[PDB]
């Protein structure tokens, strides 16, 4: 195909679930938003990737939507422009 | 949130 997912793996939304067993205490999102907007957890702090586009995004702040701040950073990534 |  003409596009590629960074990762291929985490193409299921219920991968990307799993990726959240160990996301921290503190980090205020959850595991569903997340997920649901394309993002698994690298396992390093509060530090979420795109299976699709390949981006990273950490230091979540309070008011962040996972959607919007993979939209606003990310604006070019098909799981972006696809849904 | 911020890219890495
Ligand atoms: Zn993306």
């Amino acid at each position: 195909g003409t596009i590629y997912p960074r990762n291929p793996a985490m193409y299921s939304e219920e991968a990307r679930l799993k990726s959240f067993q160990n996301w921290p205490d503190y980090a205020h999102l959850t595991p569903r938003e997340l997920a649901s907007a394309g993002l698994y957890y690298t396992g390093i702090g509060d530090q979420v990737q795109c299976f699709a586009c390949g981006g990273k995004l950490k230091n979540w702040e309070p008011g962040d939507r996972a959607w919007s701040e993979h939209r606003r950073h990310f604006p070019n990534c098909f799981f972006v422009l696809g849904r | 949130a911020i890219a890495v």
